[PDB]
């Protein structure tokens, strides 16, 4: 079956806070596909923020998220995970995960590959303190 | 429209009144005849031989003298021909001149693919291998001829001019994962550098056909490229079992097939991406994949995926035709 991608782990949390986000699939194992987390806020472009292959061998993160960012991913659970620290005001979007069925060339997922690939229906993370 | 058919290479025209293709009686064919339709095929200047013999394609009409529709052939045989010589190798690290049609394909110093030399000029690997950032052949490197990753160091490769991937390749389900690189001067052959036949029509393989693969790939999932070439054997495996619910679940198209083996971690990590999958017919050994995807090599239920690259022959021959 086709893949279907689900996000979750979002919500509400303080500026400096850490969320978790997670997306699973059904129709197809995620075990099989590339993975790339990337993000939209209203009235900005769509930012590729960090990818993992389907070995978890070679990972990718923007410049505005390096450091406190982290992908990772569980084949056995089926699960991919967003490790998001330090939270921002400007991290503040709804994130989407973004699949390709993942090749075995020994290099990263270049961040702007989500342009032709599977998509989920995102969940909204906001940053604030109110 | 000219091709040649099945393990014995048999020359064969394609009939726009029949609409249906027939192999050439070998009454007044000669090398002139047999180097144009090689030329036809895009093997260039290359021709490795031509010899009549028994039609073994069950066809019942041929093609006589100029070429005419005939039911019969005097000399009672057709034309084989070969337009490279190819398919040969020497005679569980690999031996020198073991898999004399393996290189290594690096960016940044690194061995990023595998590939495949089918002519001195041209080498077939795939598609997502030449994937943006990597879609620029000043990129590239092809090491041939050396077994260790740490003797393939600048000035031991050979620049790559062209990269042209499969104009079908669909990233998203890696369909159509093959792409083709021409280096910038031809490699010269010898024992331990050259090429591996293209397929033909007809080739009529088992479907658990015995074939190879070699590569650098990691022998261990969690780890780093091989320093050494290495092989292993590896059985095809029938599409509609690939496609089951436990194994690909329908992932697989009509331009991928499997081999490994399903039970057991056999460890068939050998290879790279882009790299070979090979098989030996007749005494000649044969391209029948390339490296595609599957990352779980060395378990069961996830066996290797593999462009299948007979039915992108003729799109190969088409670009080499075009080249020039």
């Amino acid at each position: 079956g086709q893949v279907q991608l689900v996000e979750s782990g979002g919500g509400l949390v303080q500026p400096g806070g850490s969320l978790r986000l997670s997306c699973t699939s059904s129709g197809s194992p995620l075990e099989h596909y590339d993975i790339i987390w990337f993000r939209q806020a209203p009235g900005r472009e769509r930012e590729g923020v960090s990818s993992i292959t389907t070995s978890g061998g070679h990972t990718n993160y923007a410049d505005s998220v390096k450091d406190r960012f982290t992908i990772s991913r569980d084949n056995a659970k089926n699960v991919v995970y967003l490790q998001m620290n330090s939270l921002k005001p400007e991290d503040t979007a709804v994130y989407y995960c973004a699949g390709r069925v993942g090749g075995r060339r020994n290099w990263i997922v270049p961040l702007d590959g989500y342009d032709n690939a599977y998509w989920g229906q995102g969940t909204q993370v906001t940053v604030s303190s109110g | 429209c000219v091709r040649l058919y099945g393990p014995n290479f048999i020359l064969q025209v394609y009939s726009s009144q029949r609409k249906s293709w027939h192999p050439v009686c070998q009454d007044d064919w000669n090398e002139n005849y047999g180097r144009a339709a090689c030329r036809d095929m895009g093997y260039k200047n290359n021709f490795y031989s031509s010899q009549g013999i028994v039609d073994d394609s069950g066809s019942t009409s041929f093609m006589k003298l100029k070429l005419y529709h005939s039911d019969a052939c005097s000399s009672k045989a057709v034309v084989s021909l070969r337009c490279i010589a190819c398919g040969v190798n020497l005679n569980e690290s690999a031996l020198p001149g073991a898999w004399p049609w393996q290189v290594s394909l690096h960016v940044q110093n690194v061995h990023v693919c595998g590939g495949s030399i089918i002519t001195p000029e041209w080498i077939v690997t795939a598609a997502h291998c030449v994937e943006k950032p990597l879609n620029n052949p000043w990129h590239w490197t092809a090491f041939a001829g050396i077994l260790r990753q740490s003797f393939m160091f600048y000035g031991a490769g050979y620049q790559v001019e062209k990269v042209i991937s499969h104009p079908n390749y669909d990233s998203k389900t890696k369909n159509n994962d093959i792409a083709l690189m021409k280096l910038q001067k031809p490699l010269t052959f010898n024992d331990l550098v050259k090429p591996v036949c293209l397929p033909n029509p007809g080739m009529m393989l088992q479907p658990e056909q015995l074939c190879w693969i070699s590569g650098w790939g990691a022998t261990e999932e969690k780890g780093k490229t091989s320093e050494v070439l290495n092989a292993a054997k590896v059985l095809l495996i029938e599409t509609q079992r690939c496609n089951s619910r436990y194994v690909y679940d329908n992932l697989i198209t009509p331009a991928m097939i499997c081999a490994g083996f399903l039970q057991g971690n056999v460890d068939s990590c050998q290879g790279d991406a882009g790299g070979p999958l090979v098989t030996s017919k007749n005494n000649i050994w044969w391209l029948i994949g390339d490296t595609s995807w599957g990352s779980g090599c060395a378990k069961a239920y996830r066996p290797g995926v593999y462009g299948n690259v007979m039915v992108f022959t003729d799109w190969i021959y088409r670009q080499m035709r075009a080249d020039g």
